[PDB]
């Protein structure tokens, strides 16, 4: 209840694991004939609470009398339904997306890497490469290209460079520059 | 929500929470078939969108 | 040359931020093939399928896997099930016969035996041997496995190679990782000796002073050697047959997967073509992406032998994958396949009803034409409405919305609150003044002050064991609270 | 609640699977019924003032 002041910061991807109750895994919100929500949905029991008082999906267990109770035919603790409004769920994303707010918000992230904005914008939507490492002294980190330089580069080097697309570009190079190498060179 | 005659009334986020999740899911459905990479490449451009 | 051209846009675009122009972009660069490279690829699909079975026939224990599974089921007198499906099925290029069962393996037990003398006599690799073994490729050859437990016999070379390729790993890891053995004089002794520990101290007979102190592992890294030899006894092949098949096998899926990608993304079109046919329910490239997983599916089922072009049979795919997910997805509360084909089939029918009569249908009026009862066609009206807004402003100007007017139906009042708090402390005085056990047993049959309900026999079993005058020392206490104490408690009575 | 469970079992009062949400005249308003007008779903019998 008492507290002293409010830190923000940036959420890493073990804390939003820590604040959920359970893995989203349908887009299924209730049953459209008998209106009860749907196992692994948006709205559903064993993720985020009950939807009565002290009550499981089946009927079980009731009342108070049973408090501390997981019901193992449906999986629905017999708590308050106070709970819906705290509980939190998480989606693990099959590729990384970047957050719009420390992208296009004037930059935060090409102001880190020291790349305009109009070319990351490039690697984001499929367009062109970058170099995430060239091993060899012909090319350069942070290096942008296209399809057609790119099958060229492929066929003079083979392993020797690093060059991929997409948001899992960007966070290879947002992990691979150390930061306080570079407040000892600035 | 129900409303009164029998319908329903639902947030915006409803949603934008339901495009996420099948866009999501259709992106592990294409890395299992093997899909060519433009089909792929044109899935998480549209998983960034949602 | 249409890629050079992009080249000429791309460093000089107007900066499109549509998704569909992008997609439709990177769909234009690769042609239309016509006629003749449907059959050209086609080609080239099942030359890469046959090379599978290709390299499934050089598996000895291959044979025995279609062999075994059936040896489980002949032993219950009477099988017919979902295993049975996925067996032999051979093709005349299906309920299937018991007089064809002992028919067509008659010739597959013949040859089971007779193959194992001929690699019996004058070693693994005798001339008119490898032939019959080469023959023994063939009597699997006029047959049609399905494709389900197909799958399980691509696991036995997949699986069965990086099970060494963990075990090639793991030597490269524990000891070649520490003691820095050189990987050029050692892939010579793999192909050089490969079968006792001679290789081992060889390196030891040569000076070479990193070797002479693997003492300290003496009883470690050849220890390693023995899974890799553990291999060698339960499969029973040479190394230099295992190499033979899933280097061969490395073409066929590669000569198969680059085919399927040049008839997929050939045909990007005719998808884009039937996807606009069905844009408002889900999207606009939601359409054209469930189609793409289903023109997928087309190139696996085509056949070039039956004579049609491909885009005949296609479109039946792409129309199944793209009207499946309107089905599936595109609606908040989700409304399973065979009611929503029976809402379109009311809202094709209620416009013939406007054609005719030129007003709506009564659902009386409607029933007839359908061939459903009054009560189903007015509980398929009760499923019409859509989820509306919390956001709809309901206002005509940008205050309000429906979400302001929804109320709360959940938690409670405060006078609803404030009677209960009231009625737990008349309780407490009133049980105050009845004899201390009678107010035992009404506070623990009613559980007052206490978090469980009683029975008869559960205070039976703590204080005595009545059982009808527990019910009447219950029934007493109500005749001793039945009209001067009462005149409180009636006033709970309006509630 | 456990209270509520005594007084139904000292009065012997039971409350039925009825309930009331009747219409009642909105409050500050005293008026004059002058007009009653009833609508009836096809098939649902009519009571005694349709």
């Amino acid at each position: 209840e008492e507290f002293d002041a409010i830190k923000i910061a940036l959420a890493s991807p073990d804390m939003i694991r820590s604040w959920s109750f359970g893995e989203v895994k349908k887009p299924e919100t209730i049953n459209y004939r008998t209106f009860k929500p749907e196992r692994d949905g948006l709205f559903c029991a064993r993720i985020f609470g009950p939807v009565k008082d002290y009550e499981c999906l089946c009927g079980k267990y009731k009342r108070l009398k049973h408090r501390g109770v997981i019901c193992e035919k449906c999986g629905v603790e017999v708590t308050q339904t106070k709970v819906r409004r705290e509980r939190m769920g998480h989606i693990e994303l099959a590729s990384p997306t970047a957050h719009i707010w420390f992208l296009k918000s004037l930059s935060r992230i090409g102001l880190l890497l020291d790349m305009p904005l109009r070319d990351i914008e490039r690697v984001l939507y499929f367009e062109s490469y970058v170099v995430i490492e060239g091993g060899m002294t012909n090319l350069e980190r942070q290096q942008i290209l296209t399809e057609e330089q790119y099958l060229d580069a492929l066929e003079e080097f083979g392993d020797e460079f690093d060059a991929k697309m997409g948001a899992e570009a960007i966070q290879a190079l947002l992990k691979s520059m150390d930061l306080e190498q570079e407040c000892e060179q600035l | 929500v129900p409303l009164d005659g029998g319908r329903f009334a639902t947030s915006d986020l409803n949603d934008l929470y339901r495009r996420v999740i099948n866009r999501n899911n259709r992106l592990k459905r294409l890395l299992d078939l093997a899909a060519p990479d433009i089909i792929v490449r044109n899935e998480k451009r549209m998983l960034q969108e949602a | 040359a249409a890629a050079q051209v992009l080249s000429s846009v791309e460093s000089e675009i107007g900066r499109t931020t549509d998704p569909v122009r992008m997609y439709m972009r990177e769909m234009g660069t690769v042609e239309l093939l016509t006629r003749e490279g449907e059959i050209d690829i086609a080609k080239r699909i099942e030359d890469g399928i046959n090379q599978v079975q290709c390299s499934v026939a050089e598996y000895p224990e291959a044979i025995t896997y279609l062999l075994e599974q059936y040896d489980r089921v002949e032993a219950e007198e009477a099988r017919l099930s979902d295993l049975i499906t996925g067996f032999v099925d051979p093709n005349a290029e299906n309920s299937i016969d018991p007089e064809l069962a002992r028919e067509k393996f008659a010739e597959l037990r013949a040859q089971y035996v007779v193959t194992r003398d001929t690699i019996k006599a004058k070693g693994r690799s005798h001339a008119t041997a490898q032939e019959e073994i080469l023959k023994l490729s063939e009597v699997f050859k006029q047959f049609r496995l399905v494709p389900k437990q197909f799958d399980y016999l691509v696991n036995s070379m997949r699986v069965m190679m990086d099970r060494v390729r963990t075990q090639e790993r793991l030597i490269m890891k524990l000891c070649v990782e520490q003691c820095k053995m050189p990987k050029k004089n050692f892939i010579t002794l793999f192909t050089g000796n490969e079968t006792s520990d001679t290789w081992f101290n060889a390196a030891i007979a040569m000076n070479k002073p990193w070797s002479e102190k693997l003492h300290d592992v003496s009883e470690e890294v050849h220890r390693a050697l023995q899974k890799l030899q553990q291999i060698e006894e339960e499969t029973g092949l040479t190394i230099e047959q295992v190499k033979d098949i899933n280097r061969r096998m490395s073409i066929g899926e590669a000569k198969a997967r680059r085919a399927k990608k040049e008839m997929v993304e050939a045909n990007l079109r005719l998808v884009i073509s039937i996807a606009k046919k069905y844009t408002r329910g889900l999207q606009f490239l939601d359409l054209i992406q469930e189609g793409n997983i289903g023109l997928m599916k087309a190139v696996d089922k085509f056949e070039y032998r039956r004579g049609y072009k491909f885009s005949t049979y296609a479109t039946w795919w792409i129309r199944q994958a793209i009207t499946r997910s309107i089905a599936d997805q595109a609606r908040t509360i989700r409304i399973p396949v065979h009611m929503i084909e029976t809402i379109n089939k009311l809202n094709r029918i209620s416009r013939q009803m406007l054609q005719e009569m030129g007003r709506e249908p009564t659902p009386e009026e409607l029933a007839e034409r359908m061939l459903m009862p009054e009560d189903k066609i007015r509980k398929v009206l009760k499923i019409a409405k859509e989820p509306i807004s919390m956001e709809t402003p309901i206002g005509d100007d940008e205050d309000s919305h429906l979400g302001d007017f929804i109320e709360d139906t959940t938690l409670e009042l405060p006078l609803d609150s404030a009677t209960t708090e009231s009625l737990r402390a008349a309780t407490h005085d009133v049980l105050a003044g009845l004899t201390a056990r009678e107010a035992k047993v009404l506070r623990m049959r009613f559980g007052i002050d206490m978090n469980t309900d009683y029975t008869l026999e559960e205070v039976g079993k703590q204080f005595d064991v009545t059982r009808e005058r527990i019910r009447q020392i219950e029934a007493k206490a109500l005749r001793k609270l039945r009209p001067s104490r009462s005149e409180v408690l009636r006033s709970f009575l309006d509630d | 609640t456990p209270e509520e469970k005594l007084l139904r079992a000292i009065f012997g009062e039971k409350a039925s699977d009825v309930k009331d949400s009747s219409l009642r005249v909105p409050n500050g308003v005293s008026g004059t019924v002058i007009d009653v007008q009833v609508f009836t779903r096809d098939g649902v019998e009519k009571d005694k003032r349709a």
